């Protein structure tokens, strides 16, 4: 489908991970447990 | 703000993982797809695996390399943590092995190569990985080696280690015999992941875990004759009894049969 053609684009067309989730937050490891 | 489930669409599931499973899924901001392992907080708790799964997501979510499946972030609810991970469309690579049986030369070296340069960058900063085997291996959007687990992993920047850790036909000599291991370990068991990959099972195989055990201590190295003289001289050169006696990975990078034999790919990369 355009899932297949949607994962081609992505490995084309990276994106800024490091950024785009490298940035967000994310909970302390001992909130976890 | 960091994530929620509701950031993602679940478009479908990718199978069971370790300790929880693994959905298909799509970042609604970006759009982007990616895998997404969901885990019990009661049943890892209820399992003893807490101080496991914590050693596992505090080392991979801190390696960035083409060929090491990357964490982009985590999060959690009342009851699940969920681990947004990297997507490997082409999925497994122990059953695109058990499906041809072995794999020709070209496809190995290109592996090996691919291992070796992830297994370095482990290394440069003190993380061994420890459980090198085809089944810990995913694959990329072009075939591309991605090393998706870390469950025996350990960062050990001094001290040497004594934990047996692994798979039977994967074990160095140092861990059945109870030394002190290093990052040596690794070596090893990337020279009978390239044997598995030619040859279709491991150089050590036997009917019981005694007479592995004493073919690995003896090195009882077996190569089957359509073998080329330069897979053997790679296997061989990794598959050292003494761990100071391996070939380096860098030593993998740069050998003759790598080189004339791989046809690795860096995916493109951002800017
Ligand atoms: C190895 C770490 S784990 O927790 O055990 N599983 C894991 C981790 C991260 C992942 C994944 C698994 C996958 C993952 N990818 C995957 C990709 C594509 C498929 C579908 N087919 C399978 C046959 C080859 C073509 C693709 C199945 C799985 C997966 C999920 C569950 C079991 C095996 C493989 C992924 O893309 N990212």
């Amino acid at each position: 489908n355009l899932l297949t053609q949607a994962i081609r684009q992505q490995y084309y067309k990276p994106i800024d991970v490091d950024r785009m989730y490298g940035t967000i937050d994310s909970p302390k490891l001992e909130e976890l447990f | 703000r960091k994530f929620t489930i509701d950031d993602f669409d679940i478009v479908r599931p990718l199978g069971k993982g370790k300790f929880g499973n693994v959905y298909l899924a799509r970042e609604k901001q970006n759009k982007f797809i990616m895998a997404l392992k969901v885990l019990f907080k009661s049943q890892l708790e209820k399992e003893g695996v807490e101080h496991q799964l914590r050693r596992e997501i505090e080392i991979q979510s801190h390696l960035r390399h083409p060929n090491i499946l990357r964490m982009y972030n985590y999060f959690h609810d009342r009851k699940r943590i969920y681990l947004m991970l990297e997507f490997a469309p082409r999925g497994e690579l122990y059953k695109e092995l058990q499906k041809h049986g072995r794999f020709d030369e070209q496809r190995s070296a290109t592996f090996m190569e691919e291992l070796a340069d992830a297994l370095h960058y482990c290394h440069e900063r003190k993380v061994i990985h420890r459980d090198i085997k085809p089944e810990n291996l995913l694959m990329g959007y072009k075939g591309e080696l991605k090393i998706a687990d870390f469950g025996w992993s350990v960062h050990a920047p001094s001290l040497r280690r004594r934990t047996m850790c692994g798979t039977l036909d994967y074990l160095p000599p140092e861990m059945i015999e109870g030394k002190t291991h290093d990052e040596k370990v690794d070596l090893w068991c990337a020279g009978v992941l390239c044997y598995e990959f030619l040859v279709g099972m491991p150089p050590f195989d036997s009917p019981s875990h005694t007479e592995t055990h004493r073919r690995i201590v003896n090195v009882d190295l077996k190569f089957p004759p359509f073998l080329s003289d330069g897979s053997k001289d790679l296997i061989s050169k990794l598959l050292r009894y003494h761990p100071p006696q391996r070939l380096p990975l860098k030593g993998v990078m740069e050998h003759p049969w790598v080189k004339a034999n791989s046809r690795r790919v860096l995916p493109p990369v951002y800017q």
